[PDB]
């Protein structure tokens, strides 16, 4: 689960 | 405005020119540089290097053809005369730093395609570098950065029969042994050592060369430039650069690379290090020799 | 803290700009620090990256037009201590020994090297390395299948946590990899 991930 | 407009001109013009079919790629890039070059000098600094990559591009886009395209090799051939044009252009507008390193990369795409006659156009490209670095700069941190692009490029090639790599192998190290400071020829011949050792020719079944005694005659050379350098702070701390590069060399298992080398560097470095002045540049050689016996503990 | 890594976009030389999940991606006021390992090559693309995040470092590449930029950098974020060079004056480029021989030389516990445009991210002697690769994807002669590629880092007290973001097709994939400082 990365911070950005859109 | 003239420079950035032409920059983000040919960078659409590159984006837009993927949709060619690699036959009428080459078609366009043609009259593109008919077109961008009535610019002008000033202009074309940032047009025709483009162009120039994608010619690099193309002549790979071929190579994935081959077996559909059996006019693949000739067509490789036309490109890189296109780029050797093309960055003659360059040069004409009194330019020598960025020609010279796109000749670096045509001569690295040349040796990685492998078409036909590909053996001559690296060399054409890396000797014609050679000719803008010895006519065109001088200028002692630009001549070390330039230098040390072309050894790095060399040393990646393994395209060069061996008749072909002793020239430019003793004409990189001819080269870097003649810089205009001291500090900057213990370097760049010390980084001349991996071009005897991890340069390829096509002699040696894609084998590496590992000439060890000649790894050695780059480093020794390297200490004789070192004492008779100019500041104690450069001596020294080009006396602890060399010592690493021993020590590459002694863990990828060179003959020649002894301990008792070593020992002799470690020592003279003992002697001269306090012999400094307390500033933050011998703070950061005295850690930087305390990596160094550190990795060897 | 978390920071952005990237580098050799080659635009205009080699590319135009990012792929379009990138740029959608990369937007103000979400990350913190930016650590470039250079050929970008021009101001467009600096004042792009000086609109993602207030602190931006940036080294010189072998074809950026700027000599302002230096050639290597240490800076620290956090309690790691992170060296950045571009890589090209690293030889044999990419080479492991020449890497560590670097990091010694800097004494950093992560050290950033970009002129492979191949993405590495990985530990040797109990100290961190990455390579971005080219976020643009752009062309090398040496490696003909380019993958967009950036890199996150997320760093908290005395642990990394680098993604790694990669355009595969039209998609953006993301793997994630831990280091700890011992």
């Amino acid at each position: 689960d990365d911070p950005l991930n859109a | 405005e003239d420079f950035a407009d032409e920059q983000s001109l040919v960078g659409r013009f590159i984006h837009l020119l993927r949709s060619e079919d690699p036959d009428q790629q080459y078609l366009i890039l043609n009259t593109a540089r008919k077109h961008f070059g009535a610019g002008g000098n000033q202009r074309i600094r940032f047009t025709l290097p483009p162009l120039v990559f994608a010619a690099y591009q193309l002549a790979f886009r071929y190579k994935e053809n081959s077996k559909v395209d059996d006019k693949w090799e000739k067509k490789c051939q036309k490109i890189f005369s296109f780029a050797h044009q093309t960055i003659s252009a360059l040069i004409k507008a009194e330019l020598a730093e960025l020609p010279l390193r796109l000749f670096l990369q045509g001569a690295l795409a040349a040796g990685e395609i492998g078409f036909e006659n590909h053996e001559t156009v690296a060399y054409e490209f890396m000797s014609q570098a050679f000719s803008l670095y010895e006519d065109e700069i001088s200028d002692s941190k630009a001549q070390l950065a330039a230098i040390t692009l072309i050894i790095g490029t060399f040393e990646r090639m393994k395209c060069f029969s061996e008749e072909n790599h002793e020239p430019l192998r003793t004409q990189c190290a001819l080269a870097a042994s003649k810089l205009l400071k001291k500090p900057d020829q213990g370097r760049a011949v010390s980084t001349c050592a991996h071009l005897f050792w991890s340069g390829r020719n096509t002699d040696k079944n894609g084998e590496e060369l590992h000439g060890g005694k000649r790894v050695m005659e780059c480093l020794k050379k390297a200490l004789k430039i070192a004492n008779q350098c100019m500041d104690p702070s450069l001596q020294v701390q080009l006396f602890i650069e060399i010592l690493n590069r021993y020590i590459y060399f002694y863990e990828k298992e060179n003959d020649a690379v002894t301990i008792q080398v070593l020992n002799q560097l470690i020592q003279k470095i003992r002697e001269d290090l306090p012999n400094l002045e307390s500033s933050e540049e011998t703070e950061q050689i005295n850690k930087h020799f305390h990596n160094t016996l550190e990795h060897l503990r | 803290m978390l920071v952005l890594v990237l580098g050799d976009l080659h635009i205009p030389h080699r590319c135009n700009s990012l792929p379009a999940k990138f740029k959608k991606l990369l937007v103000p006021g979400k990350i913190q620090h930016i650590l470039c390992t250079g050929n970008l090559c021009t101001k467009e693309s600096y004042d792009y990256l000086k609109t993602l995040a207030g602190d931006v470092h940036i080294v010189r590449g072998d074809f950026d037009e700027n000599l302002n930029y230096p050639e290597q950098k240490v800076v620290t974020v956090g309690q790691f201590k992170i060296g950045l060079i571009h890589g090209h004056q690293v030889i044999p480029w990419g080479d492991m020994a020449s890497l560590a021989l670097l990091q010694r030389q800097f004494d950093v516990d992560i050290l950033i090297s970009g002129h492979t445009h191949k993405f590495e991210a990985f530990e040797h002697e109990n100290k961190f390395y990455i390579n971005p690769g080219s976020a643009t994807g752009a062309y090398n002669a040496l490696e003909t299948n380019i993958i967009p590629s950036f890199v996150l880092m997320d760093i908290q007290a005395s642990t990394v946590v680098t993604y790694v973001y990669q355009l595969i097709g039209d998609d953006v994939k993301v793997e994630r990899i831990e280091y700890k400082k011992p």
